[PDB]
């Protein structure tokens, strides 16, 4: 972001990011589990505080 | 001497039968509201 053309950027990109991963991982992807929210409560007592 | 004889056991009846109920459905709202107490667990950390 700020002054610079989208162009300039692309081409950096292509030049300084090629050597990266390609698009298969050898199957062994993150896949984000939903969250189970719990209600809940936690006390932690000082009084020295 | 009891004229009230008969209709005394049909409503000791109807109150067995209410506390049958009742008993177990309070019981389960006193539970209900004292688990969070029941199961709490305490852990002490103090500094070292
Ligand atoms: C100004 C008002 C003052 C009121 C003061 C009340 C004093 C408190 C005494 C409590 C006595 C318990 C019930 C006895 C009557 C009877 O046994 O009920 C007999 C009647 C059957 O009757 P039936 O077949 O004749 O008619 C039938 C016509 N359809 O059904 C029952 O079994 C009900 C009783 C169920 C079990 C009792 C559970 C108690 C819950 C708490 C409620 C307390 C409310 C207090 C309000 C002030």
């Amino acid at each position: 972001a700020g002054g610079l053309e989208h162009r300039q950027l692309l081409d950096l990109a292509q030049k300084h990011f090629s050597g990266l991963s390609g698009t298969y991982d050898e199957d062994a992807v993150p896949t984000l589990s939903p969250c189970r929210f719990t209600g809940s409560q936690i006390c932690h007592r000082e009084d020295g505080l | 001497a009891e004229p009230e004889h008969d209709h005394r056991k049909r409503m000791g009846l109807k109150m067995l039968l209410m506390m049958g109920l009742l008993l177990p459905l309070v019981y389960a709202m006193k539970r209900h509201k004292w688990s969070v107490l029941k199961s709490r667990k305490l852990a002490y950390r103090p500094p070292k």
